[PDB]
């Protein structure tokens, strides 16, 4: 607009919450889809659904993570990372079904003479592999559910070897997208790049995928929020430079099915 | 309207340029990649494409026939101590890899599969009695029905179970069979567990395996030897070719890089380094 | 009953046969499929979007994330490579392991035109001209800028725009090209070199890495569907 | 019920569309054999997935 | 048939020979007799000795091929890594084309 | 519009002559042959011509299934010391010297190949033990794929390669194959090299074949006989004959006048003289 | 299943046959053809292009330059013959060798009228009248002009027009003749002769070379394909 | 999608042209059985490539 | 042009001179050949001829009455021996007639005319690494004058390209041709 | 004689109703095979096989 | 006789296959069907039916 | 343009090269006259022309110098600096 608008500067609005930007390499719509509610035609589950609305389809802010010279990457899954967000998480552990959309907006400011980018990439199936090599499969719910503190990459697969006692958890190795395939390809994948000599932050909008029209969110994640160091931190001369990555998240068109008592997890 | 087969867009006649436009340039960072094409950025000539993508379509790439299992059974003297060996595989393409990393370059998928069997048999000693033409039972046992304990037991009856009567020599059998998942499109991955830990309940109760959905799938196929105890033993090989008709996928991945370690994503030590030595600045 | 006469071919098994069978499931109730996103009908779909080139598979660097670097420096203009490349997008160990040759080795020929964009992730007080080549084989591969000058290329400025493209042309005397290393079917030189040189100011990095990815133009394809040898199973 | 189509010619003989005939024996679809019909589709939704429609002659960051 | 004996120290410094011999029975001699040698390895998929009529180097720099070539012999071909750098296993492996049955060798 | 199996043009009633017309005198030196015809020359009656050209046409030349290799597999017994035999052609049609020689009065050609497979077994050793029917496995291996090690290596799944599943006794294999060629037209002759020697680059590596190609052309045929390991060893042979169908062909040669001398044009001593012994003279 | 009788032929193999047969590689991009110049599209074409006859197959001229050389001379006239050669286009060694008789020996029957060119290559200043003829199979093969002159001849004057054509008309009992020596097939005698005498002045060579040429006229043709013999593989 | 052509009658019994029924059952060209249906063309390229057309009751040479 | 680029097509206009007199005699059969490959001068190996033997240049090569093989295995001469009467490729030079070609009859005429299109499998290809067409020149009927028992006459080839043109361009191609 | 039917297709190729083709042999019934196309009825003669009608909403005993 | 070429599945003996074939008992008069009462045409009608609970299944 | 378009960005190409610039101070065009082919009523030379098009008429970079607080000044001059350029030179 030669009245003034721009790709970089974006504000984003849902419920009570308000998101500014005036550094931004423009959205992403995953797979050229914006999210929506369950269609009459494609419905399972007959009973009168649960819509929270702005109550849940607002903007939650997880515990901000920091980026250094030595980050090898962070990984976080959904629902999971929200489950214990206000009225979003309430409704989904009151619920047998769930289905849900997000607005993922990754946060990360620093300076016109620091280096370094981001690699955000979305994860549909994000299914990561385990710390054994004796056996397989074998990562423990309480451990491939991390929360909203999420996760982290390797640069190292080292093996878990107290066959008595196993750690029962995730080995993801950082080049192999920790599931045993290349990292210069999850490109393939719903993403956008924090370079930042050119941006602040990264917003990607997910769709509700899925080989079902309505699932267990308690049982199973959807999609997995992926962020590795494409290149390094890098600051003016400082050999141990900081900067903080804050990850912002909103569920949107999202409906609930099968009501009954409240499901309390063993998350430890 | 597009067709597979269409022929590519043709090269348009394209010559200088001293403007303010530049396609060139452009911003990765957006998760976009840049549609540009030769005439953008180099003086080009007139040319008719015939070329086409037709044999690349997901059915194409597809259309073949790929073996993924190999079951063993046998027919025995009747004096043998050992039981006549029928065998039993639990339905899957994981057992091998070529197809399963085919289709994994996508996270669901749907279609109509069709089973082709080839049957080979063989002597085992160094005997020189013989054995009359052998005839094959391959019998489908889906999850919940009453699988075989014998190679003569009253499940072979199947009364309702899908049965093959394969005959030794004859052209390798084959069936069709329908998008049978109980869901809308086949999880070549499932980030999640079939169970729910819960707190208030006994830690083992609540446990099962990553990535891991229905503990039964799809049932599992019993193959045995119709034809009575043999004199002579002849050891027999049922291959089974599997191939993905009126096929659809969604939401494309990154190829198996690293050697297949089980039926989930699990790799293994000693097997992570697939990419060999080459110099930044050699050709 | 009707007369027939049996034919070569008959009560034969061909793997990439396409004929009709019997149903083993007669009358199922088949479940309706849902609008799922992100589907694919093409093959060569995956192979138009872009993916990082593992560029420096040097000894030390390879299979780690350090391998995707390209390092560059405010160091002074030399005439010299800043990385050398054949354009065998399904052999060259470069090449070969991307979205893009990953694809081509489920086929043994390929055609049309590819796509190099790079992208410099150094810091926004660091200015720079790059030039970009491409040289149709048949001569002596490109080791000065000079020779490379004098070929396909791009002078790229690194400035707001993050990123800059070169189009590798479809430049060849076959109508195909061998998804093999072949002397007869072969593809070129890709080479880097620096226009200028890399510029920076006081209190800034002096060394900064250039991320680079490959894709193909809407003129590619491939064909005659083989088995790859990217993957196995030793028993 | 016979279905009739065309084959797209690739090396043509010293000998104008030529056609081949289909017919289906069976009455369940997973029974029959492969169209290999199939279409095209632009690759946008991979490619270019971002909010914001992209002009390549003009600056993608703006 | 296939006879390798490289299982080869190898020494370091450099530099030393890696050699490959196929000794050819016996009365169903071998044609067309083009030698491959695949590293292992990050093969995506080259750092090869290709050997068709004129010994072709897959670029791997750092080679020196060894053959009888641009004839035939056959194949009991000698290849040598210089160098001098620890480019190291890893592993290599050496397959042979054949007319008769023989588009195949050992690692 | 004129057909193949077309009748051949009428002779004409042709009466005496006594003028300045001379088609008897040309002069060969122009590089054209004198289009004449019995009238031209000699009193002619009138003849209704009823003859065809039907039976030399391109096709009709070619029209008929030519033996262009044989290729030995096996089956051992477990024990034996020598591993089980599995055959691996390059395929070509230079192998052997009829159809080559056809082919070869022809500069390029364009063709849909068929190939049809006879196969034929054999007891090896005066024994007397006996071997069920056996199931054999061509499989296609295109220029770039894992070509087979071992006669149960991983690379018979077959998962994106061409397999035929032969059954011995049956009616001999067939399939068809479409214009493969890299170029527009098979080339019988490249009067050149796959590389260009450069000065500035040692003499070794600029080296290559001359008259030759792509060093592989079209890939090999991997055949091998299923079936386990027999007690008795039984060796089989498969015999491959290929027919040129909707062919075409440019550039006429002189035909092969002396004994070939492998893949090229190449001619070895001894071989030199063709021609017999017959007098200038002498009907 | 439809009621179905199957009779004698099948199963088998007729290397001749013509049916139809499964595509091992379905969907296959194939390769346009292009324009490419001297396109054939019947065998009998190139019988219809003149090729020149090895006449001379002497003990040491044959398989050597000098067999295609018929040696003439500015001798007295004399009746005897230049060269005798017997009409059997695919037997006879001067010309079973020859484009047209190559052809002739890949079929077992042959029909229709041959063309002989006979090239003069000595001197401008050298003339001469030279008569070729052609008699009928059934008498005594002509050794003298006298008796050549009786049968089909053209009486050939040696000037500006360096060749002259003799056509060799389609004369015999049968519809067609056998590719080999055979007395019941036999087509007759060629020969040629001195009219008059090769005259050439002083300062002048008395001895020059004429080449012979073999073509089929369009009323030509041949029939029941088979293999030859001009070609094996002992081993 | 039948096709039906006439044969070129030789050898006629004692007992009007006669027909062949032709029916491709496959999609791919390359599948399909020889027509046998070829043209002839004349020799010209080869027996006459002189530049200037040549009258046969003419001096070839002028 | 053709060195600085990697791709090249070209059609030609071939003139063959060559004049005598009406006292000389002699027949020289010049003709143009697609893909024109020669044999080697090998019994023990074939497909051996080097790239800078199988192209002599400007200069050409010519033919042999009899072959002779390269009997030095240790250093190989590596090189073509094409005998005149097999048309250095394996068939009988009098059917070498089937193939663009004219007859310079001494008495008849003083040169050779042939106009050449670009033939090949392909569209364009690389003029450096192959061959299009061949020109031949052999002597159906030998020279000779008078009576001077050792004649001589000049033959001198005229070519000019045609319609050519070229794609692929870059730095220019150093052969190593010698 | 032909009996042209459509079979209700369950999963579509990346390729309108298809058909199948049907023709009865012999002169038997019995040795027809099975259409497969059967209908259904309401199970009301056992799940309410009451004399007097039942409405749901009011009350089953009044 | 009309060419055919056998495929895959030949011969083959599937117990769910739907084929016609040859009547043992050509012409056979066939007594006709009585309108009986209680027909069947769908399992699921039976499904429909209240059925007892058997609740207590304590030792 | 409200659309994104600069003086400041430029993207030239000439036969088989392109050049891009994201801070340019616009371009110049000498006497404001775009070069051109010699005109019929203006031509001298009666011969057809050899005109190299895209084989000559691209981009070629020179050996890059160096601009130091010392620096007085560099000159070149045409056609002489392309001399020994490709198929122009030639
Ligand atoms: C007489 C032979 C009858 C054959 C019966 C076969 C029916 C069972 C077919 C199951 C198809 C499974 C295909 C692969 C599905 C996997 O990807 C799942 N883990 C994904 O949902
Ligand atoms: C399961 C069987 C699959 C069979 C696969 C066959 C595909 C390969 C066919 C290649 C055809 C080669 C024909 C001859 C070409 C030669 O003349 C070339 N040197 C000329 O360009």
């Amino acid at each position: 607009e030669a009245c003034g608008y721009s790709d970089r500067v974006l504000q984003l609005t849902l419920g009570n919450s308000t998101i500014t930007t005036q550094e931004a390499a423009n959205s992403v719509v995953a797979y050229g889809r914006w999210p929506e509610y369950l269609r009459d035609s494609e419905a399972n589950p007959v009973d009168q659904p649960t819509e929270p609305d702005v109550a849940a389809c607002r903007f939650y802010t997880l515990d901000t993570v920091s980026w250094t010279k030595e980050s090898r990457g962070w990984w976080w899954k959904l629902p999971d990372a929200l489950r214990d967000m206000g009225l979003f998480g309430q409704n989904m552990y009151y619920h047998y079904l769930g289905r849900s959309g997000y607005t993922v907006h990754v946060q990360c400011n620093a300076s016109k003479f620091h280096q370094g980018a981001l690699g955000v990439f979305a994860v549909p199936e994000m299914c990561l592999a385990g710390d054994s090599n004796t056996t397989t499969m074998h990562t423990s719910y309480q451990n491939a559910n991390p929360g909203e503190k999420g996760g982290t990459f390797t640069g190292t697969f080292t093996p878990d070897n107290n066959q008595t006692s196993p750690a029962r958890r995730f080995c993801p190795v950082d080049y192999l997208l920790g599931n045993g395939t290349l990292l210069g390809n999850a490109f393939v994948f719903p993403h956008q790049i924090i370079n930042l000599r050119t941006n602040n932050c990264a917003t990607l909008v997910l769709p509700y995928v899925n080989s079902l029209s309505i699932d267990s969110m308690v049982k199973h994640n959807n999609w997995g929020i992926a962020i590795l160091p494409l290149a390094p931190l890098n600051f003016a001369s400082e050999s141990s430079p900081e900067i903080p990555i804050t990850l912002t998240i909103a569920p949107m068109c999202c409906e609930f099915n099968g009501l009954r008592n409240i499901t309390l997890p063993r998350l430890q | 309207a597009a067709t597979s087969r269409d022929a590519l867009p043709n090269t348009e006649a394209s010559g200088p340029t001293h403007s303010k436009e530049i396609p060139a340039l452009t911003a990765v960072e957006t998760g976009a990649t840049n549609p540009l094409v030769p005439s953008d950025t180099v003086q080009t000539r007139h040319v008719v494409q015939h070329r086409s993508r037709s044999e690349s379509s997901i059915e194409s790439f597809f259309a073949r026939g790929a073996c993924v299992t190999i079951m063993t059974v046998d027919n025995p003297a009747s004096t043998t101590n050992k039981d006549k060996l029928f065998a039993v595989w639990k339905i899957t393409y994981k057992d091998t890899v070529q197809l399963r990393r085919k289709l994994e370059f996508f996270t669901y998928s749907r279609f109509d599969m069709e089973l082709t069997f080839v049957v080979t048999a063989n002597f085992t000693e160094t005997n020189n009695g013989h054995a009359l033409n052998q005839v094959y039972q391959i019998m489908y046992v889906p999850p919940g029905a009453p699988v075989p304990e014998k190679w003569d037991d009253y499940t072979w009856q199947t009364s309702s179970n899908p049965s093959i009567f394969y005959t030794y020599g004859t052209a390798p059998a084959r069936i069709s069979v329908p998008y049978v998942g109980i869901s809308n499109a086949y999880s070549h991955f499932y980030d999640g567990f079939s169970k729910v830990p819960l707190k208030d309940q006994s830690a083992a109760l609540g446990d099962s395996l990553y990535g891991a959905a229905s503990l039964n799938d799809f049932g599992i196929l019993a193959v045995r030897v119709v034809n009575d105890h043999n004199p002579t033993k002849v050891t027999s090989k049922i291959r089974v070719y599997l191939k993905p008709k009126h096929i659809r996928v969604w939401c494309p991945r990154p190829p198996r890089a690293v050697a297949y370690y089980g039926p989930g994503v699990d790799y293994k030590d000693g097997t992570l380094t697939p990419l060999s030595t080459k110099d930044l600045t050699t050709y | 009953g009707l007369p027939v006469m049996n034919t070569p071919g008959s009560n034969q098994y061909l793997t990439a046969d396409n004929f009709q069978s019997p149903c083993a499931l007669p009358e199922f109730d088949v479940t309706p499929p849902i609008d799922i996103p992100g589907e694919v009908k093409n093959m060569m779909e995956l192979a138009e979007i872009d993916t990082m080139i593992p560029f420096d598979l040097s000894a030390t660097k390879k299979n780690t994330m350090e391998m995707y670097r390209v390092r560059l420096s405010d160091k002074p203009h030399t005439d010299d490579p800043i990385l050398c490349l054949s354009l065998s997008p399904a052999s060259d160990p470069r090449l070969s392991h991307t979205m893009l040759g990953e694809i081509l080795n489920y086929y043994t020929h390929w055609a049309g035109s590819l796509k190099f964009t790079f992208l410099f992730c150094g810091s926004m007080m660091a200015t720079g001209k790059l030039l970009v080549s491409y040289a149709p084989p048949g001569a002596d591969p490109p080791k000065k800028r000079k020779e490379a000058m004098l070929g396909t290329h791009v002078i790229w400025d690194i400035g707001l725009q993050s990123s800059c493209t070169m189009v590798v042309p479809w430049i060849s005397n076959t109508t195909y090209r061998q998804t093999i290393d072949d002397s007869f079917t072969e593809g070129g030189y890709i080479s880097v070199f620096y226009q200028t040189r890399i510029v920076v100011p006081l209190s800034t990095p002096r060394e900064m890495d250039i991320l680079g990815f490959v894709s193909a133009c809407n003129d590619f394809s491939v064909r005659l569907l083989r088995d790859t040898t990217h993957i196995e199973q030793k028993a | 019920g016979a279905q009739v189509s065309s084959q797209k010619v690739g090396a043509h003989e010293n000998s104008s569309t030529i056609n081949y005939t289909t017919i289906n024996y069976y009455r369940d679809s997973a029974s029959n054999a492969a169209s290999k019909q199939d279409f095209s589709q632009d690759p946008s939704k991979f490619t270019e997935p971002i909010k914001d429609v992209l002009i390549k002659t003009a600056p993608m960051l703006n | 048939v296939v006879q390798a004996p490289t299982q080869v120290p190898g020494f370091l410094g450099d530099s030393v020979t890696l050699p490959c011999y196929l000794q050819v029975p016996n009365m169903e001699v071998t044609h067309v007799s083009q030698l491959t040698w695949a590293r292992h390895g990050e093969s995506g998929s080259m750092a090869v000795f290709h050997q068709t009529q004129g010994p072709s180097y897959s670029e791997s720099k750092r080679l020196e091929f060894v053959a009888a070539r641009l004839g035939a012999e056959l194949r009991d071909a000698s290849l040598r890594m210089f160098g001098l750098r620890v480019e190291d296993e890893g592993s290599y492996t050496c397959l042979f084309v054949t007319f008769p049955q023989g588009s195949r060798s050992v690692d």
